[PDB]
RNA sequence: CGAGAGACCGAUAGCGAACAAGUACAGUGAUGGAAAGAUGAAAAGAACUUUGAAAAGAGAGUGAAAAAGUACGUGAAAUUG
RNA sequence: UGAAUAGGGUGAAGCCAGAGGAAACUCUGGUGGAGGCUCGUAGCGGUUUGACGUGCAAAUCGAUCGUCGAAUUUGGGUAUAG
RNA sequence: CUCUAGUGCAGAUCUUGGUGGUAGUAGCAAAUAUUCAAAUGAGAACUUUGAAGACUGAAGGGGGAAAGGUUCCACGUCAACAGCAGUUGGACGUGGGUUAGUCGAUCCUAAGAGAUGGGGAAGCUCCGUUUCAAAGGCCUGAUUUUAUGCAGGCCACCAUCGAAGGGAAUCCGGUUAAGAUUCCGGAACCUGGUGGUUCUUCACGGUAACGUAACUGAAUGUGGAGACGUCGCGAGCCCUGGGAGGAGUUAUCUUUUCUUCUUAACAGCUUAUCACCCGAAUUGGUUUAUCCGGAAUGGGGUCUUAUGGCUGGAAGAGGCCAGCACCUUUGCUGGCUCCGGUGCGCUUGACGGCCGUGAAAAUCCACAGGAAGGAAUAGUUUUCAUGCCAGGUCGUACUGAUAACCGCAGCAGGUCUCCAAGGUGAACAGCCUCUAGUUGAUAGAAUAAUGUGAUAAGGGAAGUCGGCAAAAUAGAUCCGUAACUUCGGGAUAAGGAUUGGCUCUAAGUUAGAACUGGUACGGACAAGGGGAAUCUGACUGUCUAAUUAAAACAUAGCAUUGCGAUGGU
RNA sequence: UCCCACUGUCCCUAUCUACUAUCUAGCGAAACCACAGCCAAGGGAACGGGCUUGGCAGAAUCAGCGGGGAAAGAAGACCCU
RNA sequence: CUUAGAUGUACAAGGGGUAUUGUAAGCAGUAGAGUAGCCUUGUUGUUACGAUCUGCUGAGAUUACCUUUUGUCUGAUUUGU
């Protein structure tokens, strides 16, 4: 494909989202369980 | 079976995504959105969009 | 244990294709120890990364058959490329073989050998 | 935005959500959207010793109590010796 | 509006020659052109039979069968919404 | 001490979740053999490497666009997580790499569409753009500069928007964890800044001549092009050899046996078609030939395009294969042959000959030749010579039958589309090797019943809804053959006979003679059943998306009726 | 439909072969939850393993096979509002 | 369930004998037809090449056969009120 210029910084941040849950999360719980709902995957989802 | 691999054509592509909400029915063709429109003319807030 | 980085690098590295590239199972420690291509290219230099293509694609028997069959044997009917007078198609060979005709006609009217009348 | 109160709840209730709940995810898609609370006075969150390969298993120290040991309230049953 | 059918068989109409005929018929060869002429691949269609149906696709798979310069097949762009 | 409320659970093929059930049973992903040895290690069939075999090679080879977007890569981990192990992964985590005037990102014509203003009218919207607009030439005034730029006056001869068909430039090597028509090395081209003049028409000087100072913008066309149905015969474009280097095979034996080597942008040189050879006396071209050419005629007479070949670049460069240094890890240095028999590229819209009758446009061509008989010789709002800077603005990794697209899915899938070797068989069937690639997220041993493959006596349709299933036969070449026609037909009817191979006919298509054998000459592969009587739709064609492929409907053709189009509708 | 040659469809079945069943390892489905599970005669919500009498019926275990209960499932196809 | 376990034949394994399709390479020898090089020529002789021909011999390969020999089967586990 060609791509324009506002798509690229939309692929830029999904991509780099696509980073682990954040480790200071069960710093505060300590250990218990806090999970998340996002990043990307490449097979699964694309986008927006 | 009539349906789902012929979806996964999709040479024709409608809809991108809008600007200022994130409703993307916003097509090339028509350039239609159902939310507050792209482009608008006041933000358009309907009321049959919510039950409660 | 990854040699996968060695085993992708050395094909190119020739100018050959995937499989072909062989190596020697000796001193495999200093192939793993090579990574990139300025590396590997001093392992051509002692002529470990060769292809393996110990096939030779010999005309001998083809080259027989050949002789044989297009001077006219074994092809009487049994094994036959065309049919008898034909091959390519049995209309133009006809009229190509009387057209020449032409090339043979041609210069002896030009060539002053006959008579227009004759 | 602040204060006060009503015969007005105490994690299946009630605001979507008490807690990194819009965040690991799913749908092209205004959107749907779960799992999910927790020591003590002081963390001192087990030095040191000993066995095993890490897991795992025993002596020893810290501290008011270790009959409080980090997966940290009370605890039943199918499940399960 | 853009792309695709290799290979292989016949041939009226037009026009000429040669033997033959009162003359015309007849009758022997060459030159040559119009095909739902016609034939096999591309593109493309679905007659029979067996196994599946808590399984690979929410009607699937194997063996088997059709058309092709014609009312030919196909991609892309764009328009038409109860 | 008495008043008040969402006030007692077993249930609508209900409701909020865990857990039970078949069950550790089946499944464990379409039948492209696998055997053996090692590296590393805690653990090895799987990573990785070697020996060896199955397998495909019009793709298991190669390779671009849409779409996606960093998944490639190197580094780094074995926990969760992979239909199993697991030393492994796009899972997990971290960073890097993708360099253009150069490859795509533009004008105008078509399908088709947009922007703007007011109105007709109830909005939608149609309409205006078509005259100004937009663009260009000529004249005047004020200001300023190395230049410049602006305002006013004058000119009728044209007017909507968008391609895939119409509309810039390019080859080769080094190198990378990755790649360059991009970086880089060598050689090109396009875009602007430095040096040289030809005709209408005219002036001055000179003159058979030719030389030069004043001031010189410049082709909205007569008329022709860019411009589009179907269809046919030509005549040219290979396998192989020759010469040079190297080796005679684990086993009897082999140096005119096999294999490898055998090469190269551009410019200059200079060919088929066409037409002032229209015109036409004549006759080259299988030719029917009015035609066009050897050959001949005007007026004074000749010309364009262009497969291939010849020549230059290349003083130089590569390459079969070897010689040294030598620290023995590792690094260099030297070197051969070169030539002859042939496609569907391109050449041919002409020509041949038919109809359904062949588009539209910007840039651009088009814009009318004089001198010497021609010979010969030069320039052009054109072309040559020569010097310096700058090239916008992003996509650029990479997958593109896929782990990146795409079936919610690590699913037997959908999925535009590029390139074309040998011998055997028409081609692109089949046959089989190359360049070249590869057997998937579990395994061993026996190999019941039953469901999945072939063979055979005797019979020959006798069996079953059911000749469904299954059998006879087959090529090449010659002989022999049926009713009747809308005269376009049927014919491969029936009924019979023979092949390859080798020798010989002829020192070179192909066909005719001649000889033997076996189960059989097409020996793998491959390759028609026939006789006799009978219907309907003329023919080809359209069809029910998850139980109706037909007699339904269309079809070229024909008639009545509406009906003058400002129609009928 | 008649007619010629003929035919595993059958007579008539046998034999050999590919793959699995048997058996084993691993990880690991599926909708899925009546106390219960003999037969002959007898009464009867009307065709009983289940209720009355009588005859009969033990458990650890695996390979098989299509007769009942009537499986895998949808509020029947007939039939009327 | 029959059977073999060094004591002995259950298999494979080492040797001898017979049958299974039927007359091989190796080695030797014969008959008939055609062509070419070289030599001689009224004549012919010699050499080279391909098919055809003759002789050994039921040959070689060779299955579950008849007959006879060679190679292997400790511990550990573990039984009589």
């Amino acid at each position: 494909a060609q791509k324009s210029f506002r798509i690229k910084q939309k692929m830029a941040k999904a991509k780099k989202q696509n980073r682990p849950l954040p480790q200071w999360i069960r710093l505060r719980t300590n250990n218990t369980i806090r999970y998340n709902a996002k990043r990307r995957n490449w097979r699964r989802t694309k986008m927006n | 079976g009539k349906g789902t691999p012929s979806f996964g054509k999709r040479h024709n592509k409608s809809h991108t995504l809008c600007n200022r909400c994130g409703r993307r029915s916003f097509h090339v063709q028509k350039k239609t959105c159902s939310s507050c429109g792209y482009p608008a003319a006041k933000t358009r807030s309907y009321n049959w969009g919510a039950k409660a | 244990a990854n040699l996968r980085t060695q085993k992708r690098l050395a094909a190119s590295v020739v100018g050959v294709g995937k499989r072909k590239v062989w190596l020697d199972p000796n001193e495999t420690s200093e192939i793993a120890q090579a990574n990139s291509r300025n590396a590997i290219r001093k392992l051509v230099k002692n002529g470990t990364i060769v292809k393996k293509a110990v096939t030779v694609h010999s005309k001998s028997r083809t080259r027989a058959h050949a002789q044989s069959k297009r001077e006219g044997r074994h092809s009487g009917y049994g094994k036959r490329k065309g049919t008898r007078e034909a091959r390519l198609p049995s209309q133009v060979v006809w009229i190509r073989r009387l057209r020449v005709l032409r090339r043979l006609l041609a210069k002896y009217r030009d060539a002053g050998k006959i008579d227009k009348h004759l």
